[PDB]
């Protein structure tokens, strides 16, 4: 039961309904919980972005964006979804090994 | 040294070390060791593709190395129950890091601990290349139906 | 100046064997069976609703030869004859279009595109070059690391002054070589089978020596500005380089000889020679 | 593009002189140059039922000659 | 007389007369000239063809899951004793012995079995056939594309357990990949001759699979022509 | 996204850059929709996201050369408890043979392919000269013919 923001494109007032999601990640999120015994939830980003950095306030305060920064910021507490790996976000979070080369 | 990848080349005696792109390295080979004969010498000079690596890093973070070979069991193959080779020498802490070949695990990440990949591998399949045929039905090709 | 290489202009000269070579040997034979095939199959069709003259037709519209005078006067053999001609038709178009087709890719080979072509970096014993020993190029090889291997396989074939490397190129007793692009280029003018590679190298620029911290210095190395300028060393250059006596440009498709052809002038031949032969059996046959 | 012509004027001559054997004297090289580059003109041909091979084996000559003239030259007008 | 004009010269023909005809009839020639020339021209483009690789997916494909559809050629190949041989044995385990009579010997004893048509495929780690690839010159020996890799492994850098030295070389590897110059050890050092593409190969010989078509259809036409004379025949009750 | 972090921080592409920032789309669901209408001509991503388009549909074809490195991974917040065990399941769904399972399940259709693209046969929008001179042919003759009744 995928819990999206997003019954429409960013521009307009968002009514976070309730839809359904699936295909690789949600299998493979499937196999970890039955290995590691999770009871899961998941919500949709309500940014539709990856995450990067950016400044702000007319300002050099560094924010992130999207999913990552709502990793950051507590709000999340896993991305199962597909995110890359680089440098510039290895330096707050923890990457697990690559699944997917 | 067992690749491609990290090659040992000969010491030279035209100057004495090789001091373009290469690096030193060790072998304390021990060899007929029944009368006790104390081992070691400097084996070949060292290059190569992880050997690169390795340099670049250690400038950037700020160490230095001592490269050395191993001497028995080129990889680790476990052997009721020790490991033998380059995990063995990480496990009986007679070094501090491994470079090189060297895949990643299961049976592995208990022993060691290992870094991010910097290669993919696997398993992958050969084939040779055949050439250029002709369809049974070329000689329609050239003229669009209504013609 | 700079560096260059310096190849052999190969003369392009068309390989093949034989007309037969855009057909696969059994092909032949099945055409040289189906007509007859289509012959016999003719003959029935009208008597049962003139055998010489069918089998003429039939073996005569292949050859685009006029000769052969009957024609079907059936229906059916009629609507056979119109598609054996279609496809005798096919089979010319086919042949002719495969023959240009190959013709068009026998293309001799490639020179090297510089020192980035490939075919340097990797030491085969098929490919030698090399250059004079002592010299400024192996100064530059030796001092530079990525061309290692380069410099490791060079070590073996060194000469002692171009003036041998150049008579050893033009035997074949060599591939490449490499030098001053001013000294090349005064090469591929006065003799006209060699030919450079373009691709401009190392740059630098010749000069004169003297030892350091000389009286000298400093007058002579005006007395070259000048020079330049009142226009002298464009005079010592055309009157010493710069001839341009051969030109090279777009090397021929290399057109077809005596010695390819010697195919159809056989064929013709033993066609004189069975003639010979078949004649006589007619008067006996008389 | 010599050594064609003179096949052209040896077969001529065995043709007829083949041909007397079981009005056409010189017709021939008529005949045959017509057969080389294409069909020109009505030709009282041959008889001599050997003839009519010997003139077929040329027709074959010539479908592979010209075919072999159109080819090449299409090679040439690549610059 | 058309249907001949427009192929070629096939036979005598009681022309024309109606000095009109005589004039129809050369447009017609004339139409036929260009057209057989436009035939003969456009088909010498289609017979210039390029290099063909086959598109075969993983080890999962048929070709080897079930190797007696086409009995003859399967020949999955490996080399003996090694880490290669136990991932096969404990996934494809009948498949693993099947290839019982492929062992080969080194690597170089296999690459040449490729070359002399006594093996189908050959399985290997990857990035040593890559760089392998890029060895020989005949480039008519050249893996199948990534992305179909079985086992997707790394190669990776052995730390002491809980080591904090490991943290920051994580870091400076990403590095090293952030700014391009993993491209440039890996182009120095590994890549090499043979990233090349399919070469414009010009025909062997014709034969009688390609040129097939035409004789099919002159059966087709032969057996046309023998039903027209059977209902031709048809006329004995008039 | 990843791809703009890579091309800022790199120097070679600072002109490269300079151009993109003009046109950048919100999401791969836009690019895909905006390249098969012709508003766009190119567009770049991760190879295992392409690869299913030039799968599914069949006008679009990628370019092949395989660009800068990487792998897709998991996030969670730096030490956490679940780090090890997890990063440790995913090495055991790599010999069991569990990824190639979803793998095949949901990637990998290859219903479409490409080998080289025909030399584009003929048709009947060029060869219309000849027969519109055939054609024209046909009208001079009914002209042409009575004159000769009148020479008679
Ligand atoms: N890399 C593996 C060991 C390992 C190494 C090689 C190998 C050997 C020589 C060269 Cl030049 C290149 C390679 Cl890749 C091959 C395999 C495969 P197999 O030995 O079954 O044939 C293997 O497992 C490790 O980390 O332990
Ligand atoms: C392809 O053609 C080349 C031409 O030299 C030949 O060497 C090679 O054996 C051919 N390969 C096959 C599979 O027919």
């Amino acid at each position: 039961i995928c819990t999206g923001p997003n019954d429409t494109s960013p521009g307009s007032p968002r009514h976070t309904v309730p839809q359904c999601c699936y295909g690789f990640c949600i299998d493979l999120l499937i196999k970890l919980a039955r290995t590691m015994q999770f009871t899961y939830e998941v919500h949709l980003v309500a940014d539709g972005k990856f995450g990067t950095q950016e400044r702000v306030q007319n300002s050099n305060k560094k924010e992130w964006n999207g999913m990552m920064g709502e990793l950051l910021s507590g709000q999340a507490d896993m991305i199962v979804a597909p995110l890359t790996i680089n440098n510039e976000r290895a330096q707050y979070i923890e990457f697990s090994k690559p699944f997917k080369y | 040294e067992e690749a491609p990848f990290v090659i040992v080349e000969s010491v030279d005696p035209l100057s004495g070390t090789c001091m373009r792109n290469t690096v030193p390295c060790q072998k304390r080979i021990i060899s007929e060791n029944k009368t006790d004969e104390e081992p070691g010498y400097i084996k070949k000079c060292c290059k190569g593709f992880c050997i690169d690596i390795l340099k670049k890093i250690s400038k950037s973070v700020k160490f230095t190395y001592d490269l050395y070979l191993v001497t028995n069991g080129k990889h680790g193959k476990k052997i009721n129950g020790t490991w033998n080779g380059m995990i063995g020498e990480v496990v009986m802490k007679r070094a501090y890091m491994a470079v090189g070949s060297l895949t990643i695990n299961e049976e592995r990440s208990e022993v060691v601990d290992f870094s991010v990949p910097f290669i993919e591998t696997g398993i992958s399949v050969m084939v040779s290349r055949s050439n250029g045929t002709v369809s049974p039905s070329a000689f329609l090709e050239p003229f669009s139906a209504c013609v | 100046q700079g560096l260059t290489i310096l190849v052999k202009k190969e003369i392009p000269r068309s390989t093949l064997d034989s007309f037969m070579q855009p057909f696969q040997s059994t092909l032949w034979l099945l055409v040289g069976l189906s007509v007859h095939v289509v012959a016999v199959m003719l003959y029935l069709l009208d008597r049962f609703s003139t055998l010489s003259s069918a089998m003429w037709f039939s073996w005569g519209v292949l050859l685009n030869s006029g000769i052969g005078e009957g024609a079907p006067r059936s229906f059916s053999a009629r609507i056979l004859g119109m598609v054996w001609a279609g496809f005798a038709m096919i089979i010319v178009a086919s042949y002719t279009a495969n023959l240009a087709a190959f013709l068009v890719l026998d293309r001799p080979e490639e020179r090297i595109t510089g020192i980035n072509d490939p075919r340097l970096r990797n030491p085969s014993d098929k490919f030698i070059y090399a250059t004079v020993k002592q010299s400024s190029v192996d100064i530059y090889f030796r001092r530079q690391v990525e061309l290692s291997t380069m410099y490791r396989h060079m070590e073996k074939h060194n000469y002692e002054s171009a003036a041998e490397a150049i008579q050893a190129v033009r035997d074949n007793k060599l591939h490449a070589f490499i030098w001053d692009s001013a000294v090349l280029e005064f090469e591929a003018s006065q003799k006209c089978d060699l030919v450079t590679t373009g691709e401009l190298f190392f740059r630098s620029g010749f000069g004169i020596g003297m030892r350091k911290d000389s009286p000298w210095k400093q007058q002579v190395s005006l007395s070259i500005l000048k020079s330049h300028e009142n226009g002298f060393m464009e005079d010592l250059d055309k009157t010493w380089v710069r001839y341009q006596e051969c030109d090279s440009r777009s090397n021929a498709p290399a057109t077809l000889t005596c010695e390819n052809m010697a195919g159809v002038f056989m064929l013709v031949a033993g066609g004189i020679v069975a003639g010979i032969f078949l004649i006589f059996i007619e008067i006996a046959y008389k | 593009w010599v050594m064609m012509f003179v096949m052209l004027l040896i077969v001529s001559a065995v043709a007829v002189f083949v041909f007397e054997y079981f009005f056409t004297i010189g017709k021939a090289i008529w005949l045959l140059w017509g057969l080389v580059f294409n069909n020109s003109v009505p030709v009282q041909n041959p008889k001599g039922t050997t003839s009519k091979i010997m003139v077929s084996v040329w027709a074959f000559f010539a479908v592979i000659f010209l075919a072999s003239y159109t080819a090449n030259l299409a090679a040439f007008m690549i610059q | 007389l058309l249907w001949g004009l427009v192929f070629n010269n096939s036979v005598p023909v009681q022309n024309p007369k109606g000095t009109t005809s005589k004039i129809m009839v050369s447009v017609w020639a004339f139409f036929a000239v260009i057209f057989l020339a436009s035939y003969t021209a456009n088909l010498a483009a289609f017979m210039i063809q390029e290099e063909y690789v086959d598109q075969v997916s993983g080890l999962s494909d048929k070709k080897f899951q079930r190797p007696n559809d086409f009995s003859p050629p399967f020949r999955f190949g490996t080399v003996p004793n090694g880490s290669t041989e136990r991932n096969i044995r404990n996934n494809y385990a009948e498949m693993h012995a099947y290839m019982g009579k492929f062992n080969q010997r080194g690597v170089d004893d296999a690459l040449l079995s490729l070359k002399t048509g006594k093996l189908d495929a050959f399985i290997y780690d990857a990035a040593v056939l890559n760089y392998m690839a890029g060895r020989d010159e005949g480039c008519k020996l050249v893996t199948i594309g990534s992305g179909k890799v079985f086992a997707s492994t790394g190669y990776g850098i052995a730390i002491q357990k809980d080591s904090g030295w490991k943290r920051q070389v994580d870091l400076a590897i990403l590095q090293l990949f952030g700014d391009g110059e993993m491209e440039e050890l890996e182009a120095l050092w590994l890549t090499g001759i043979c990233h090349n593409e399919k070469n414009e190969v010009m025909s062997s010989q014709l034969d009688i699979d390609n040129m097939a078509g035409v004789f099919y259809m002159l059966g087709a036409a032969m057996a046309l022509s023998l039903i027209t004379f059977i209902s031709e025949h048809l006329f004995y009750w008039q």
